């Protein structure tokens, strides 16, 4: 009924709904404010860190007023491309383990947000059981959503990553009698190479030398298995080669 | 003074393509079933290939008037509602439904002329030329793809046929 | 079932209502035309009467989660709403949101925000 | 094949590199592998049945990879003269 109120005092109703921005966009929009009405939906949505559905939700509604604002076509494609950039950032969240959110009982919507880097040490943990590439280059992409304010070192973290790569390849153990070239094709690992290629991404630059590589304790944990390291080097060299 | 058994051999004297034109034509004036498909036996003795036939004969239906849509950017200033010729288009994809072959080009007629159903806001003629289809049309399309000895792309008029179809099925 | 059935045409596998998996190799422009033209005509309608069916069950959740089904951008279903038609809806979901809210409830989430 | 050239050379195969690794590096030894390959097709198609096919493709390859060497080794003579 506080809403009801009819137009000759709408104006003094919306002063006083200031205060209660998640009720008062509906008396914008009804009100035919449609840009005052998209300023109050992108606020929301800005504000809003949390709760998958929420989020969403106030992200829809922030761009729905936006294109009922008659707004000219260059705001309309740019706050368009900001919230295009939200549901990119999004796609994370819903690419994760249903398996795991099950068994762990714990629903997008019922969790809030959470970090880059504890989205990423989710997909890398040995806990989840997918042993796809997917997972390794969503976990990449992650990357560019973390800024420059460091909340972890992207070179170590990259470093982790291709070390938990690898890990997931087989060896011919305590000397092998394989290809270090072909025998991996068939590894994960390297078919993220593949992938990082078609993206664009130079192994040679991208990849670290064999000095970091021999430097990272994950790669020096297997190094038990002679052919295991030795592929490391050959492979590493051959395709950095292939991309210099 | 009609007689069917006739029009075969002389129509084959004439120039093919106008020989076709005017036997579809023809057979556009021949609405029972048993005789027409007597017609078309007939017609495949003598040569005649009773697909293109059908084909004109779906075409001209079409082509004798303009197409049928409704919108606001596109908006008509001819209002104009059920004729006796869009009953006559209703019943003229009986002529491909008659052929094994046929079915796949019979989809794309019915979807094509769908298209103006909806657009001129006739969802009950739409949805009578539906039930009017039969049910093993796809499974048969897909055996035909099958039979056909390759399996490569389909051609795009067929798989947006076919989507349109599922679409509009579901749509019903 | 109703809105077992209306969901799934909305939501179908490959993609979108009038929204093919197959580019015409051919382009026909009286089949495009026509077939933009049937997305942008039948959508909003369908649309309405889904919002009008979780109207009247009283779960207008599911009318306001029909923007976020819109908003998608895999089927691209803000594109074909002209002003008028885009906001003819936006009032629908100002309806529907305004019967939960009287609820005493925000309509961000199903608890209150404020 | 070139761990069975090496095999009845009697050559070194140890668990660190390959036959045909070591022969690699051997490079003084490109003429042993020459009756390498005879032997070890004769006595592979000795073990073999005359029906197999590959009984035959041990030989066809055998060939394609001798006359190979001989051809490159002839066409540097002339084409570095």
């Amino acid at each position: 009924k506080l809403l009801s109120q009819p137009a000759s005092q709408h104006g003094q109703l919306a002063a006083f709904l200031q205060a209660h921005d998640h009720l008062s966009w509906l008396h914008e929009l009804n009100s035919q404010e449609f840009e005052k009405a998209h300023r109050t939906l992108q606020t929301l949505a800005n504000m809003e860190t949390r709760y998958f559905c929420k989020k969403k939700t106030l992200l829809g509604l922030s761009k729905l007023a936006a294109l009922a604002s008659d707004f000219q076509e260059d705001v309309l494609q740019e706050k368009v491309e900001e919230i295009a950039e939200q549901e990119h950032f999004l796609l994370h969240q819903e690419t994760l383990p249903k398996k795991l959110l099950e068994e762990k009982q714990l629903d997008l919507n019922a969790m809030p947000v959470l970090a880059p880097f504890q989205l990423i040490q989710l997909y890398v943990c040995e806990e989840n059981k997918r042993a796809n590439e997917n997972d390794f280059m969503k976990a990449l992409d992650l990357l560019e959503y973390i800024g420059d304010d460091s909340e972890v070192d992207v070179e170590e973290l990259k470093l982790e990553i291709l070390c938990k790569a690898i890990k997931r390849d087989e060896w011919s153990a305590t000397d092998g009698k394989d290809d270090p070239i072909e025998a991996t094709k068939d590894s994960i690992f390297v078919k993220v190479l593949q992938n990082l290629l078609n993206k664009g991404i130079e192994l040679k630059g991208y990849l670290p030398k064999a000095e970091t590589l021999l430097q990272s304790e994950e790669l020096n944990s297997l190094k038990t298995n002679s052919y295991f390291e030795f592929s490391l080097k050959a492979n590493y060299e051959c395709y950095m080669k292939m991309q210099s | 003074e009609k007689q069917i058994e006739l029009i075969a051999f002389y129509v084959s004297h004439l120039p093919q393509e106008l020989a076709i034109s005017q036997y579809a034509v023809f057979l556009e004036n021949i609405t029972d079933p048993d005789q027409r498909q007597r017609c078309l036996e007939l017609a495949k003795e003598a040569g005649l290939d009773v697909a293109s036939i059908t084909k004109t004969v779906v075409e001209n239906t079409r082509k004798k008037d303009a197409g049928e849509f409704a919108h606001h950017d596109f908006a008509p200033a001819l209002d104009s509602g059920t004729s006796e010729e869009d009953r006559a288009k209703i019943d003229v994809i009986d002529w491909l439904v008659f052929d094994p072959a046929q079915r796949a080009e019979a989809l794309k007629q019915s979807n094509a002329i769908m298209r103006k159903f909806l657009a001129s806001k006739k969802h009950e003629a739409a949805k009578e030329v539906f039930a009017k289809i039969p049910q093993d049309s796809i499974a048969e399309i897909y055996s035909q793809w099958e039979e056909q000895a390759m399996d490569s792309a389909l051609p795009a008029e067929d798989d947006n046929a076919i989507r349109e179809h599922l679409c509009i099925r579901a749509y019903l | 079932d109703v809105k077992e059935k209306i969901y799934n045409v909305l939501l179908f596998v490959d993609g979108g209502w009038m929204v093919d998996v197959r580019e015409d190799t051919e382009e026909d422009p009286e089949r495009s035309h026509q077939m933009v033209l049937l997305r942008r005509l039948c959508l909003p309608m369908m649309c309405f009467l889904l919002h009008t069916v979780l109207h009247n069950t009283k779960q207008y959740k599911d009318c306001l989660r029909l923007a976020d089904i819109v908003s998608s951008e895999n089927q691209k279903l803000y594109t074909v709403f002209s002003k008028t038609e885009m906001r003819n809806l936006l009032q629908k979901l100002r309806e529907s949101s305004l019967m939960l809210l009287d609820l005493q409830l925000d309509p961000l989430g199903y608890e209150i925000q404020s | 094949a070139i761990q069975l050239a090496l095999d009845k050379r009697m050559c070194t195969v140890p668990q660190n590199l390959t036959a045909a690794d070591v022969y690699f590096r051997e490079v003084s030894q490109m003429e042993i592998i020459f009756e390498c390959l005879v032997d070890k097709e004769e006595a592979d198609l000795e073990s073999t049945s005359i029906d197999s096919v590959e009984w035959a493709n041990i030989v066809v390859n055998v060939n394609t990879i001798l006359k190979d060497m001989l051809h490159v080794a002839c066409q540097y003579r002339q084409s570095k003269n």
